[PDB]
């Protein structure tokens, strides 16, 4: 470790890959979000692990996609990635008020509109084949 | 003694239903009172949009 922060070389290439900075934390959300997504597919998230699910989605659709296939965000990606971070919080915010908590109420089970696993993944990526 | 019997054998019969239906809610609700296991919020409820 004393050799690796005394080296000269070492932080001349850490400032070489310095260059590349946005593209990490963009690529490590991803895996943070995939972790995430599987323990809440588990089911121990906590509503951190769930609205980072919502943050990482709405970063790769609404950041990312002018941040590759043009290199920079100016204008629209901001607004827009906020929009999608305020259109996801009315089923959230009317839930919290008109109830005590979100804790799921015990339901009719043939009440929820429930469809096969491919045909939603299809939606998916036809989805953000669009967006991109 | 005039007395010949009084209100009935099928109401008894009722209120022995009724102590026995309280006795086995009483017995059942003193063994499995506790499950509870996990308490997750449904913030992420996909029926709502997805
Ligand atoms: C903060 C959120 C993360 C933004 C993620 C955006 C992103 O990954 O964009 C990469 C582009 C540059 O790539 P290249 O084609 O220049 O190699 O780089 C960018 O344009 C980054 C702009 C970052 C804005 C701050």
């Amino acid at each position: 470790t004393l050799t690796l922060v005394l080296d000269p070389f070492f932080w001349m290439y850490f400032s070489w890959t310095w260059l590349f900075w946005p593209w990490f934390i963009a690529v490590g959300l991803a895996g943070y979000g995939i972790y995430c997504f599987r323990k809440h597919w588990l089911g121990e998230a906590n509503a951190f692990e769930q609205l980072g699910i919502v943050t990482s989605v709405f970063t790769w659709l609404t950041l990312v996609p002018p941040a590759y296939f043009n290199g920079y965000l100016e204008g629209w990606p901001y607004v827009f990635f906020l929009a999608y971070h305020y259109f996801f919080f009315f089923n959230v915010s009317v839930r919290k008020r008109l109830y005590g908590d979100f804790y799921a109420r015990t339901h009719d089970p043939k009440w929820d509109v429930n469809t096969p696993l491919w045909s939603r993944i299809l939606f998916g990526v036809g989805i953000m084949v669009g967006h991109w | 003694p005039m007395e010949t019997q009084i209100i009935s054998d099928d109401t008894w019969k009722l209120v022995d239903e009724i102590w026995d239906k309280k006795v086995e809610e009483i017995k059942a609700e003193a063994v499995i009172q506790i499950e509870e296991e996990k308490k997750k919020p449904q913030i992420l409820m996909a029926t709502h949009f997805f």
